């Protein structure tokens, strides 16, 4: 055939892939975390947006730290051979490198490690996207007039 | 407005 | 030329390659959410994907999201400490190719 | 629609906006340098800029750099601990527009 | 005039801007840092590469932590009004969020803060690029066969 | 090869 460049990911597999949305709105009283009013609007918007991009959207609400880890592990263990990519959206409280389960924090690295090129072979060479809506600290940007 |  | 660290017989890629982290805010910063309309970042991300997913490469879409959040949003708070604040999303790419949602 | 956090009378942008950090390696990882040829990252960055600066948007150039470093390099060390290792650069963008070095 | 989109940075100012290269090869014995053999090749390659992109390249070798801070402060205080962008390349030892001067570490945040939109007004709205060749920790990537 |  003619010249082939391979500058863009192959996105014409039978399936675009999964879009896992973890929507944590209500937290255990014991954690002292406030309810995240408005996150349902985000979750719904994401489901519709990725639905139109042809992703298999799966939503999960108010997951504990253990449930988040179990979900990620289970998902990473699926056969993604016929999927072009993988998308995970995290909506919750957080700090630098951390996302909160309803009962406590979870290291983002623990979540993403399940999808490492050597641990999820059916996703090796495919784009793995993690969209994170959560704080990364306590600094505030005063901004500047333009 | 609230912070995450 | 020749060296000890290039052109390996068996091709390998980093286990950390092909990941893209679309953070809602810069490292060390709070992230803003409207209790009624949703977070500034997700609101914007969905709006840009809806309008450009069939027209632009992913990094360019995320750049539009950065501009939308940076220019169109500013916090309102009865607490002076949290009032009139801004936010800039943070694109972290370990991708090795361009990404188009269409083909 | 109307809200408390949009369409401000006085336009402002985040003080952290318009920054781009082109890291040679992923967060928490060592970065490799050939004592003779230079670092894998800089070697690659210069090669891609020389070849694509007058043809591609900056993020796309950096993506080619990611691919070059990820695929073409692998460490060689007499110490088993540091032998046969890989590296993936890390693009961190808080930019609000596309960047072309030419016009 | 016709429709204007403003999707790309204005890069047609009289000057492309400065490209500051900090090349730290030799470190004070007291620090226990090894010499960075090969960094001169990087520094030279960068100077030529950015020279052809029409940047005003300025190189500095073996700077102490204090000299790095002074250089950045001085540079951020210049009038960049006629410059389209700003580029800073850091070649040295490092750890997460840190770059080493010849006599000790320097927080990357301290270096970049000088160029914040509210502290360097002549660069407000212009791209500020920091290219960093340095370690960000001690993890090693075992890689995966493709 | 050496590390930075």
């Amino acid at each position: 055939s003619g010249i082939s460049l391979d500058n863009s990911y192959k996105m014409d597999y039978p399936e675009m892939g999964l879009c896992i949305i973890i929507n944590n709105k209500n937290f255990h009283k014991s954690t002292g975390m406030t309810s995240r009013s408005g996150t349902d609007v985000d979750a719904a918007n994401l489901r519709e947006t990725f639905r139109n991009l042809k992703y298999e959207v799966r939503n999960k609400n108010d997951l504990t730290r253990e449930e988040i880890v179990e979900l990620m592990r289970d998902v990473s263990k699926e056969d993604h051979s016929k999927r072009s990519s993988f998308v995970c959206v995290l909506l919750s409280h957080g700090e630098e490198g951390i996302i909160f389960g309803t009962n406590g924090p979870v290291d983002l690295k623990k979540i993403t490690n399940f999808f490492r090129g050597d641990r999820c072979r059916s996703l090796t060479g495919k784009p793995k996207l993690f969209i994170i809506q959560a704080c990364r600290g306590t600094e505030l940007d005063c901004g500047i007039e333009t | 407005d609230e912070v995450d | 030329a020749s060296g000890v660290d290039d052109d390996m017989a068996c091709h390998k890629i980093p286990v950390e390659a092909d990941f893209l982290y679309a953070y809602s805010t810069a490292p060390g910063y709070y992230s803003w959410r409207n209790s009624k309309d949703g977070s500034w970042f997700i609101q914007s991300l969905c709006a840009m994907l809806k309008q450009y997913a069939d027209k632009l490469e992913f990094m360019h879409i995320l750049t539009r999201v950065n501009r939308k959040v940076a220019t169109e949003f500013e916090s309102f708070s009865f607490d002076a400490t949290f009032h009139a604040k801004k936010q800039i999303p943070c694109i972290v790419s370990m991708l090795t190719k361009e990404l188009y949602f269409y083909h």
